[PDB]
């Protein structure tokens, strides 16, 4: 089981995929990846869905 | 009138045109493969920009 940005569960708006040539339609919800904020000399895990 | 001649009937062989004919075109042959590798690649390399 996995969460987005290690955050609570949320229903998100399905956004049309950005334009491309010779491709069928698509839809996503998140445009960017999540990476943890910085604390020095540590391992930190960041989840995107 | 009676005739001393002997008949002979010659008609020229008529013209005939040959139209181009193909059982399978090369596009059907390219489509024969269940997976055209190139098209799969082009589709799958658009995921980040899409
Ligand atoms: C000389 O040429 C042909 C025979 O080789 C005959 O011409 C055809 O005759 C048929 C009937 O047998 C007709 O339906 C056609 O209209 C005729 N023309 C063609 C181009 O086929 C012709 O009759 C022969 N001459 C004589 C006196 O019989």
């Amino acid at each position: 089981t996995a969460f987005h940005r290690d955050d609570h569960e949320t229903d998100m708006e399905l956004k049309p995929a950005n334009a491309a040539t010779r491709t069928s339609r698509g839809w996503h919800t998140t445009d960017l990846k999540y990476n943890p904020s910085r604390v020095e000399a540590f391992h930190r895990y960041g989840t995107t869905v | 009138t009676v005739s001393t001649f002997i008949d002979l009937n010659i008609t020229m062989l008529e013209d005939h045109e040959f139209v181009p004919l193909e059982v399978y075109t090369r596009h059907e042959i390219k489509d024969s493969g269940l997976l055209d590798y190139t098209e799969v690649q082009r589709r799958n390399q658009l995921h980040d920009l899409r």
